Formats: structure tokens, sequence, C-alpha cells
């Protein structure tokens, strides 16, 4: 549930700035063009990792796809954790450092 | 700003920097200028850097005090990468709107993908207004305009705030139902059922059912709101196209050919002396006019009789020293070249002997009677002549 | 079958295919067919697209029901991967036997390398007979003749099948001669040495010894029966000849040139109106009669009075309109063309607006009087209008 | 010595050697000889091997019983990395100084990377005199003149020896004055702090205050006695320059062209018949002359009438054969090519059989009736011929 409600919730603060415009001959989406219009010095376009697309990308599964691949790995990656806090609980005293 | 600092021998045999103009060194909020310029790609590019096949185009300027409204490179509207060709020149322009008052030192800058970035000549820019007084008007699809600088937040804030009160709600509710000290007690005890009983879970139920509706209430409305969106739009662009006028590097039959035959920089000192071969295929006599470096130009007086309009710290009017005999038409001559200025120093060209690469790079320009300029392209490695 | 679900500016924006052709629509049993055809590499190549320097021509069938006897591309036999060069024309062609009896969509396809499979045109293939009655012979090098379809499957259960029974009967031994419960239970009560004896490890080495004189003896007589065997033959074939025939795309001074200038595409609509800046470099004036998509043809029907031979599924015979007026060897015109078809609906190209890059591309043709065929790559962005 | 255990279709798909000269075939000590030779890198480059981009051209001795004080490829002096361009010819040389009397067998290579090494011919060089009277006499930028075989290891050894003894003295010291038993003893029975007390904290305290006083001294006397160096000088150097004579591959309009219609190679034997279509766009009539290999040369007896001067391993005088028919200018003709040499063998071309790819290349020279020499490249698959 943690990874599947995670664009659900996100979405209401980001469709906004994914409206279309048409720049000199492009299209562009809001996000891109404040991005493009208020300057980062360090922060080239290329250096984004977002999608580009894949000549394996199928109709219209993206978003529920990375939802479920962000659900699955977060079942062992909270398992993993859950574990580390307890370790982190630790009242043990040792006797020499 | 930051340029000094890199390597001399990698800022001159990456990017030569040629002519570049600011539009307005003064301007208001909200008014346009436009930074232009030519860059040339050095045929021998480091192997240090990566290649230029993935490069972006960006202002220099110490944060959003010039919104960038549109920038073009390679004859093509450029909001991505793109790719520059090793051995070609490429014209770019950037159109900056003012948005924050005071002086600043705005750039010409390529970012190149894992090699880095790469620095060009900047100059002071005087915005005068008020910061509140600043727009930044954008034309959507369906005709509706809004105001880029503040469109959008409102909803980031409306949706954000109330979320993070809510969780502030729940652990405070919980702490003061339940506490710290008396829970750790109960459940070191054996009594951990004492803590939480059926009443809690329905009250935990009911809490996420209500969160669950209001995440689906707000996603129907947002969707209803916003009916048509397209997704983030990224990749490389198409190949640039090249500057293929005359004079510039790899152009027709007329042309300067300049190879460095040896050159010697002092250390620490501010000079350095270069031999050049340079093969005339003009139809005129020429006579060298310029030194290009990473962003200084070093001018022959005797060519360059009225210093031109560019930056203060990187002009040396006087720099360039050689020969006042001009290069005929289909000669080969060979000629001392000096470089002489206290800019090569200050903007820390003299350290090449710290580099690992002891080579210079740059461009030459040659200059006929009736002023057409033809540039080539000079590098090659140097030995420092250490000096006490 | 596949392709609709790829994305449309991908689809576009890798490889042109055009004219495909399939020799019969209708085979028999161990009958040959030839589906032959052309591509063309779209300069701008998509970055998320790896090169095409690794690529392998295939045919797009659901299994082996042809049987591919041989393939060319660029001049060469190519039964491994080879190397297609960006902005260039090859021809291909592929011999395909008949297996299966039934009614099969064979398509060509090119499998670029981490970029992944591009499929072309498809046709419907009726294949008539019994698989019984298959053949594939093979000519050895020492003159003997083989069935493809049956050799070597005796070998590969006489050896696989006897193995599997001894394991079988190894396991069974053991089983029956302990258990599972009374050796737990002995093993448990400190009684391990009971189950196993000196008798029981005399067996084991007996048994290991017939099994590796087994494997020792038919490693002999299998080296006896082929005594002269070659490794498995891989590796990336000779760069390609790509076709340099008059009117492709890249050849000598008579051509034609089309930039896109602009285009919207109506959402969710059938429409694409683009502006097409036409210079023609050829000496008789043309008009323009095809656009080619990602497998699709829209055909003008002032050029095209009678339709083609093509697959229905990509054929609009009738999906082009421009005006009627010829372009005049050496001008230069802007002209505004129309595609307008349910198959642009049907193969996904209006879910453009789902990509993350709002692009067009594919082939213009122009025809003289004479009927001579000039070819260019147009491509660019392209602009969605949201309809309801 | 080692290029015969590389795989024969690796080695002439590579590089091809060609005219390879050693100015002396017997120096003394501190006596100088140049290695010349030319190669081209085969258009078909083996996706196994890694691209040519980065090379670095060696010499392949047994040490260095010779010292290199020069090297050149591409016109350029080469002391790191350069870049080789597929089918493109470069001419190399190398100046060697003789250290170690003996016989030994001294090649051209070039080491590409992940690729790997590739091995050119090589030539028994006789060195006399006493390594003793060997000296490597070397330049600074001050003037001074310095030995390279005995510059610098008497600081080396000064700094290096007295520290090892500092920390054998130290382990001594400790080892002497607790023991091992002893001090295992007192720690077990939990008399740990009998081992170390007060006045050995201040014994370590003190060496260690000395041992960082030394470094700090050592490293400013250092800086003293050398106070201008350079860091180490790495990278990759600018494109070379090919051969751009007549008559080489890759040339104007008088050259010729050779492809592989088909070849058959005997297993176990030493012959290789080819069949070879020959375009002569020369002006003059020529005679098939030389076929090149990995380093090997097969010459027909008719045109190479005198044995040329070549390694004797290498040298097939007599392993060509063909028609006696010059080729007309402006004729193409299909010619039957063989090759019979018992070198074939030697040098394990006959192993083509093993590799998993079964294909020749290498590098074909004509010949005019004044003695003018065309080269062309040819390369294709081949069948082996199986005997008993
Ligand atoms: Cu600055
Ligand atoms: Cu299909
Ligand atoms: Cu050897």
């Amino acid at each position: 549930g943690w990874g599947l409600l995670f664009y659900p919730n996100n979405w209401p603060a980001i469709a906004a700035f994914h409206q279309a415009t048409e720049q000199h001959g492009q299209l562009m989406t809001l996000a891109d063009l404040i991005g493009f219009h208020f300057v980062r010095t360090s922060m080239p376009e290329y250096i984004r990792m977002v999608e580009r697309g894949t000549l394996r990308t199928f109709g219209k599964d993206v978003v529920p796809v990375a939802a479920f691949f962000s659900g699955f790995v977060s079942m062992m990656v909270y398992f993993l954790w859950w574990f580390m806090g307890r370790w982190y609980s630790t009242t043990k005293v040792i006797d020499t450092i | 700003h930051g340029e000094k600092s890199q390597q001399a021998f990698l800022r001159m045999r990456t990017l030569n920097w040629y002519d570049v103009q600011w539009s307005k060194t003064t301007v208001n909020v909200n008014e346009e200028m436009v930074l232009s310029g030519k860059v040339h790609v050095f045929s021998a590019w480091p192997q240090a850097v990566a290649n230029p096949r993935v490069s972006f185009l960006n202002a220099g300027e110490p944060g959003p005090v010039l919104v960038r409204t549109a920038q073009f490179i390679g004859e093509q509207f450029a909001p991505r990468s793109v790719s520059l060709e090793i051995g070609k020149d490429y014209a770019f322009s950037i159109n900056l709107r003012g948005r924050r008052a005071g002086r600043w030192h705005v750039h010409a800058q390529i970012n190149v993908e894992g090699g880095g970035p790469i620095i060009g000549p900047g100059q002071w820019i005087e915005i005068k207004g008020d910061m509140k007084d600043f727009t930044d008007p954008v034309t959507l699809l369906d005709g509706s305009t809004v105001d880029l600088e503040h469109y959008g937040i409102s909803r980031v804030y409306a949706w954000h705030l109330p979320w993070m009160a809510v969780g502030a709600a729940w652990i405070f509710f919980w702490f003061v139902r339940k506490g710290i000290i008396t829970s750790y007690i109960r459940v070191a005890e054996g009594k951990a059922d004492d803590v939480i009983g059926d009443d809690d879970r329905r009250i935990g139920a009911i809490v996420l059912a209500l969160t669950i509706l209001a995440t689906i209430v707000g996603y129907a409305v947002t969707n209803s709101t916003f009916p048509r969106t397209i997704p983030l739009q990224a990749g490389l662009q198409k190949p640039l196209t090249p500057i293929e006028t005359e004079g510039t590097v790899g152009v027709g039959k007329e042309n300067v050919t300049t190879e460095l035959n040896g050159g010697v920089y002092k250390v620490p000192g501010r000079e350095l002396t270069i031999n050049v071969k340079v093969k005339n295929n003009t139809s005129q006599p020429l006579r060298l006019g310029e030194y290009t470096a990473a962003g200084l130009r070093f001018l022959n007086p005797d060519v360059f009789t009225t210093k031109p309009d560019f930056p203060d710290y990187l002009l040396a009017d006087r720099g360039l020293s050689v020969d006042a005999t001009p290069i005929a038409p289909g000669e080969a001559k060979e000629i001392v070249v000096k470089i002489q200025d206290a800019r090569w120093d200050i903007e820390r060209l003299s350290d090449l002997a710290y580099d690992t690469d002891s080579q210079i790079g740059g461009l030459l320009f040659f200059f006929s009677p009736d002023g057409k300029r033809y540039a080539s392209e000079i590098g090659g490695p140097v030995i420092p002549k250490f000096v006490a």
C-alpha cells in the first residue's frame, strides 16, 4: 500500500504543472518550463534520470508498473529495516573499546 | 566566477569562445537582454573530458537573477541536451529577463556530460527595480495565461500543509492518550495488551478509511480540474547545424592553417612565446591580430588600434606582439608570437606547470587589409622556463 | 502482432520501412517464398534506443511456421548480427519455407541491441499441407545430406534417457535399502554408522567406476563417429553496403529536401496536419504522393489513382491530401500536408500525446510526370490539439 | 615470440604489417639502431577486439636488452597512447640503444586496449659488449646531464633501508624487553597491565616524536634539493596522420580493389586457394606479387625474382602462385591465387579451423612494369577442406 499510494497522493500537487504549453517550436510541460526559466547553474537537462521511452514500453502501463515495483521492493526494504531498527534499539554494554 | 580554479590545459583545449555580446549591461525588472556568442570545439579533445556528444547550453549567473525565456544553439531552440561535434563551430544565443535587482556576473557556459562544465566570458549586468514587480507570463495550449513565478504554489500548500497537520495530530493524539514512559512500563511488565484495545483498533481503522477516501476524492477532483496533461518532455535533440560562414575553422579554399612548432612559458612569469608555422590559403595578405584563450583575448595593437567592447578582465588589447610583415597569399611562414599580459597570470593560465599535460590551445585570427577575418586552431605542447 | 503497443514516436523515428513484398501469399509445405523490402535509418535516432551498430534481421512469425533458409541485408548473407548506419538505406530479403499449415501474419523486423525490436509491415500467409511432409535438407562438407528437422534427435534421446534411468535407479535403490524414517531414527539415536557400512561404500565405488568408464567410452565412440567438428560460429559481420540508387535519401545532385516547419495532431482525432518546406533539386516537377509511417502508407489519391498491392491494415490509399500544383525544379515551396485515416488511430499513432517526445518522423515520396520516385526524410516536433 | 599461440583469424584481421626494416642486425653497447615499418588497420575489425581508439606502439624484446630512446607513429613522437582509425595506414619508427649482450628477437608490436597486443615481424639482433659500459645520458631543463641507468637509486636506498632498520630495531627491542610466551602468560592471568607501564608509553611517545621530526626534516631537505618538480605526464595524444602516398589503401584515382569471392584451406595441409575479383583503377597493367599475412609474406617468384632482405621465418619467396597474365588497366578480372608454404603451418595460420570465425585477411600488392606498387585489402570467409 505504501508503494501504491505514493503517486495518487502526490498527483493533486503535481497535475497543475503538467499542463501543456507550446514554445517556439516545441511542446513543454509547465514543470519543464519552470525548470528552464529559473536557471540552475549546475543542473543541465541531461542529468535528470527521468523516463525517455523504450521499445518495450506498452499501452499506458508506466505508472502502475512503477508503483507495483516500488511496493514489491518496499516489502524487502521494510523487512530489512525493521530488524535494523531492532538492532539499533540494543541495550548491550561492552567491556572494551 | 569559478573558472580560474579549473586547470588551464583543460580550459584551453575544450571550448574556444569567440565573439560574445551582451545586448544590455543595465536592464530593468521584466526587461529582456540577449547574450550571444560563438564556440569552437578543439580538435584534440582531452581524454580526461568526456565526448561533447551530450551537452547543455547554460547561463552562468549566481541564481535566477535573470529568467531564461529562450536559448538557441546550432540553429535550434535548445531546452534540452544537444550534441557538439569535435572541430566544429556553433553559434549560441540566450534571452534573459531581469528578476532580482543588483550587479551580477553572467557568463556563457556549456555543461558537457561526465567531463563537466566549461565556462565562457562573463559580464557585469545591473538589474534595477523590485523583484515583486517581476512577472513571467506563459501561454498554455488552451489560450489561458499564467504567471510562472506564482502559478501552482497555492495548490502545493493546500495539499501539503493539511496532511502534515493531520500527521502531527495523529502523533499528538497517541502520545497524549498513552504516553511514552507509561506505555514502556506497561509493555515491560507483560501488559502490552493493555496499551492497545478494540477501541484503538477501531479508531485506527476509521482514520485509515477517511485517509483513503480523502486521497481518492483529491485525485478525482484534481483530474476534473486538469483533464488534459502530458508527461515531462526529455531527450537528446537532433544533430546541430555548425557555422559554415567564410573565415571559420574548416571552411573552403580560402583559410589559414597554423601549426605549433614549439612554445615556452615562464614560471611564474606572465609570458608565453610560441613558434607558429602559418600557411595562408586566401587571396590577400593577412596579419595576425588576436590569440584566443579559455575566454581571454590577446590582441595585436597594430591590428586592433582601438580596443573593442569586451569585459575588462579578459581583454588584453596589447597582449599580442608579432612582426609587422603581412603574410602574402600562398606563402608558408614561420613566425614568433609573444603573449604578455598580467591577465595570463590572474586567470591562472600560468598554472600550466601544475597540470599533467603541459599543452596550450586556442584560436588565432588573421585579418586582411579590408578587415576580413580568418580563424585557425592552434595547440600543442609547451615548455616551462623556471625563473627566480 | 505487438507493434501497436509500442510508442508512436519511437516507431516513427527509428526505421522507415518501404517497398516490402511477399512473393507468395499462399504456399504449400516445403514451398519457398521471399519477403523483401527496404529500410531507412532515421537521422535523428532517439537517445532512448541504442545505436543500430549491432542489429539482426528477423522474420516476425508466431513460430517456425516458416523455416528461414536464408536472409540477406546490405548485399550480404546475414546469419549473424550486422551494423546499420544512421541516415542510410538498406535492402533486405528473407527466404521462407512452409512448415505448419494455417494462416499466419509474417512481418519484417530488425532487432537492434539494447534498444530492442522494431517491427515492419506484415502479411497473412496461408500454408497448406501436412507438417509431417516437411523436410529441411542440408548438405554437409563431406557431401552427406541430412534432414535438419529430424537429424540428431535420436542420439540426444539415447544419451539422455538412460542416464536419467540410472539416476532414478540409484535413488530407488538407496531408498528401498535404507528408507527415510528408519534412517532418520537411526541417525537421531547416534547410530548413523549403522546406516552406511563397508559394503555400501564398495557398491558406491563400483558404481562410480562404471559411470566413469561409461563416460570415457561414450566420449571415445562419439569422437570416432564425428572425427571432424568445428566450434559455433559467432561475431559481428563486416560493414554493410547501403542503397545508392537514384531517388533514395542521401544521393546525388537530383533529390528532394523536406523540413518540418510545424505540425498539429488532433487528440483523440485521426488527423495530422503538417507544414513542409520542400526544396526540389531535380530537373522535373514533382508531386507528393506518399507519406510513410512506422509501416503505414498514406497515399495521395491524385498520384496513386489505383491502390497498390499492400496489406489492408497499413494502406491508406486516400490518407494524404495536398494541393494539386507540382513543385517546379529548383523551387522552394511551403506546402500543407493533411494525413487523415482511421489507420492512424487503429495503429495507435494517435497516442503520441502519451509519449515523452511529441515528434513525428518518416519518409515523403515525390513523383515525376514519368513516375520517377524521390525520397526525403521528414521529422520534428508536433503539437496536440485537444478536442472533445 | 608468442604470436603463434594467438588465433589466426584475429592476427590476420587486425593489423597488416608491411615494409619493416632493422637498420642494424648487430649493434654494440650504446649503439643505436632504428626499427621502422608500416601498418594497415583492417576495415572489418573483429568484434572480439576493442576499437584501436586507444593503442600504444611498443618493441617486443625479452626485456630492456635495447633501450628505447624514441618512437614515432603517425608523424608524431609517441611516448603515450595514440589513436588508430579503421582502414588507414600508419608509419612507425623506433630507436633502440644496445644494453645487454646476446642474441634477441625484437619485434614491432602495437598494444591496443582491452582487445590486447598485436605482434608484428621480428628479427634477431646481436648485441656485443658489456652491460657495465651502458650509459643512458639525459639532459634536464636546467642543462644538467644525468645517467638514467644509475640516477636516483642511491637516494632510494638511503631513504628506504634506514627506515627498515628502524622498524626491525623497534620489533627487536619490544621482543627482547617483553617476550612472547611471558607476555602471553601475563595477559592470560589478568596481569596485562604489568606488560605496559608509564615508561613504555613514554618511550613510544619519544619514538613517535622523533619519527615525525625525521619525516618533516626529510621532506624539507628534499624540497630544498629539488625546488621545481612537475607531475607525471599522461593522456591520449592528438589524432595521428595516416599515410597518403600513392599506392596505399584508400588513395586517389589509381588503385586496386580486390574482393574475395571464395577460398578453401586444407586441414591439416599447408595450402590456401582463394578466388579474387580484381578491379584495376590504374593506368598500367599490374601483376600480383605478394600476399601479406599476420606478418608473413607470400611472394610471387615471377614478380620477386630475387628474395628481399626479410626474416627467414616469415619470408615465403615462392609461396604465391598465379597466372602469368598482367591485368590490363580498367579491367575487372577473376583470378585464382594459391598460397603454399610450410610457414603457413609453422605460424599456425592453418589452425583457422579451431577459430569461431573461419575468415582470412591481409594485403595484396600489385606491381607495374616499372615497379610501382599498389596495395589492396583482401578478406572474407574461407572453407576448410578436411583431408587425411
Ligand atoms: Cu563571473
Ligand atoms: Cu502481425
Ligand atoms: Cu620473436
